DNA sequence: ATCAATATCCACCTGCAGATTCTACCAAAAGTGTATTTGGAAACTGCTCCATCAAAAGGCATGTTCAGCTGAATTCAGCTGAACATGCCTTTTGATGGAGCAGTTTCCAAATACACTTTTGGTAGAATCTGCAGGTGGATATTGAT
DNA sequence: ATCAATATCCACCTGCAGATTCTACCAAAAGTGTATTTGGAAACTGCTCCATCAAAAGGCATGTTCAGCTGAATTCAGCTGAACATGCCTTTTGATGGAGCAGTTTCCAAATACACTTTTGGTAGAATCTGCAGGTGGATATTGAT
């Protein structure tokens, strides 16, 4: 009886409970729920992208996800994009041209 | 005899270049001139081929992400070339002055 | 050694950024960037490295570096 | 010996994209991004108990930590999954 | 009768200005200007003092921040007028949004 | 009470101009002053709105100052000056 | 009977400063002896780095009491100041500057 | 009740300046920015201490984390000042 | 916009191999069950300090007029940087085998946390000194017309 | 060049607002003990780095030619700065009531802290397979030129 399973997730619970534990404090203790809470908003945020991120790679016909397919589905994204600021290694840039600079 | 014209083959660099996801800088020059540069802090060092390839990474989407504020510059100054002015002004406005 | 980073490469990068037409002067200006930059970064990835009693400069002490100046990377170990 | 959330990364793709596969480069990313957020949500967390005079992270703090941190949208439906997932925990 | 030359008064304005810190919006209408947007938020907030004061430092030091940039992109493009596409410039660069 | 609207138009032309004084500009177009009151409302909206996120957190009715020093690091626009 | 701030030849509160650590970090977290030590004597040497300059500041304007102006001037004037210190100094005002191309030819 | 560096920062302005005063306003800058720097310091040195799965703090975290977040030459100097009080603290 | 002749680009389909995924066991978490702690929500309450209100007055905002000079448009020609096909020097790569040395592990001295009971340093208001904020008035630019 | 018209100093002046000192309890810093680890400290792995060699294969460096872009010069409509008249609304001084921080107290529901039992996720080798990168040849884009 885990309790991933009880807070019907995929990410572990118990795992992210023993790292929150070890962030604060000498002094600190972690609710019983917050490791449950946690948990549940990552498991969230990663669905978001790749789900984001499959759509990219289907509508190049290809089965696995690549670092360009998070690179595309992150910055064609309002809101991921400013999550995200990092830099994604090997995703490259979304093709974009200035007006001004092509031919007449 | 067959010309393209200035810029045609340019715009066609952009378009393959954004398109791709490559390192554009060669490996090794790039390993030589990190390991000169990280001389100077400590010596006789050793670099995981991992730790090289983050800095090569991050260096190239450092400079790409630069060169993209250096071109806007560029065009707010009604041209088309950018120049060194360019890159000075977005390293300003940046803060990394 | 910073002339090995050669001008067809700092065009590419150029490319890559949607940049046109490129001044003759910008290769000289780019690498005394990109050195500040590398300086910046292995300064700090070597204060890593030194502080674990290391001689080998890991992936993880530039992520921890790249972290600090505000510059993320993912896809080498966090 | 060395830990990663690979695994459960992989089980979210299979949910939302039974289809799909995933390279072992775009599994870093995905590494580093749930390390990320992970760190980012506690490192809030922590912050709000403490100026709050508090010692208990409860899911309380993470809940305005996501508030804080998330975009709107993003924020509102990570608000109902975290607390999708706590009540239905707390049901036996 | 008596004229300064255009743009005579506009340099005795920033020598002026930047040798004084008092804030240079006034105190009423900005306070206003906050518990306008606070309550679009959260009903029946009340605000210490020093909160209003607070954002009003912030407000203008970025204010007078931006402007510093906006004046650096209208010299970039050889003008001497600030205008809306520059502070959209500085903006843009500072990753800000939009 | 009484109905608070446009108070943006409170941020006077002759304010936006004193400021862009300290910011040492000479000549200021004038279509500047809409554009500043967008991205003064923008500013604040940011910061207000996480202050009230740090007051209601704390289940308070009143934002305190340091709601609002809180507001401005996570935003890094660090304030000194009201800390304490 | 001594402090440790004594003990440390330092003006700064190495007590208090050891109490801070214990009190923001880690989990199962444990504070050295000197580290205390080690931090008052930074956040001292730091200290009296910004009010040596402020302080000059302030003569140079026949006053004798700093004011945030004078911090203010302090830290933009100092290359290494500024770039530690990244924060808005409530009072302090701006360093004068025009550029050039806006005095008048 | 509330605590402050103020006492602090004063005593170090008599040595420095011994002629000269500061505005309370001055020392509430002052304040922000001992407290300021005090959890960047503290900040580095927690994270230092788990990247080596160390669970403790020592003088050797807090230099470290001095030479990454102070530039040049203030490093230098504050090193020699923490460096100098240490082994002057650990002469019993 | 058609005529031509380049070259580029874009599908469709193809075949291996470098990566992925699926298979099979061993430890360090993850889950249980018990026994304490404890932190933080109550439920009162003392008591800042925040929202109003009133009221007087001048520091400023508003609006208009007038024209100086700036930004935007246009033309131009010198010359800078793009395109090119040439010629060769450097990077790529791919095992090999040595080895420097991260990453274990096993071991105890030093260094740390507790813990009950000391002593003292620093905070909160009272109590006194006193810089300096601007008020005023002339000497020294600074600006702009002629 | 000189005045004429303003603006700017720069120094001198006096009590007010705000600073430097002065005075008392409380939390916190200190010196004692005793009980627990932490993370060097050595000694030895195996990774996985560096340094080779040694091709062929790119990818760069080089020089020439000129298209076309940048910068300079010229012009002018009208936008924006300066000044002025007018009077409103912010500022300032000072109260009022009381909403709602924040200081104390109790004290269960919620945590840590074991100590054992049992599971899962990580590692290291098997077992296919996505798609890189290669071919063709059809259509396109680009550029010269009745």
């Amino acid at each position: 009886v885990s309790r991933s399973q009880r807070a019907g997730l995929q990410f572990p619970v118990g795992r992210i409970h023993r790292h929150l534990k070890s962030r604060t404090t000498s002094h600190g203790r972690v609710g019983a729920t917050a490791a449950v809470y946690s948990a549940a908003i990552l498991e969230y945020l990663t669905a978001e992208v790749l789900e984001l991120a499959g759509n990219a790679s289907k509508d190049l016909k290809v089965k696995r996800i690549t670092p360009r397919h998070l690179q595309l589905a992150i910055r064609g994204d309002e809101e991921l994009d400013s999550l995200i600021k990092a830099t994604i290694a090997g995703g490259g840039v979304i093709p974009h041209i200035h007006k001004s600079l092509i031919g007449k | 005899p067959h010309r393209y014209r200035p810029g045609t083959v340019a715009l066609r660099e952009i378009r393959r270049y954004q398109k791709s996801t490559e390192l554009l800088i060669r490996k090794l020059p790039f390993q030589r001139l990190v390991r000169e540069i990280a001389q100077d802090f400590k010596t006789d060092l050793r670099f995981q081929s991992a730790a090289i390839g983050a800095l090569q990474e991050a260096s190239e989407a450092y400079l790409v992400g630069l060169f993209e504020d250096t071109n806007l510059c560029a065009i707010h100054a009604k041209r088309v070339t950018i120049m060194p002015k360019d890159i000075q002004l977005a390293r300003r406005i940046r803060g990394e002055r | 050694n910073i002339q090995g980073i050669t001008k067809p490469a700092i065009r590419r990068l150029a490319r890559r950024g949607g940049v046109k037409r490129i001044s003759g002067l910008i290769y000289e200006e780019t690498r005394g960037v990109l050195k500040v930059f590398l300086e910046n970064v292995i300064r700090d990835a070597v204060t890593y490295t030194e502080h674990a009693k290391r001689k080998t400069v890991t992936a993880m002490d530039v992520v921890y570096a790249l972290k600090r100046q505000g510059r993320t990377l993912y896809g080498f170990g966090g | 010996r060395k830990e990663s959330y690979s695994i459960y990364v992989y089980k979210v793709l299979k949910q939302v994209h039974p289809d799909t596969g995933i390279s072992s480069k775009a599994m870093g990313i995905m590494n580093s991004f749930v390390n990320d957020i992970f760190e980012r949500i506690a490192g809030e967390a922590s912050r709000l108990a403490h100026y709050n005079k508090r010692s208990t992270i409860t899911s309380r703090e993470i809940q305005t930590a996501v508030r804080l941190l998330l975009p709107g949208e993003l924020a509102k439906h990570a608000v109902s999954e975290g607390t999708k997932a706590v009540t239905k925990y707390t049901s036996a």
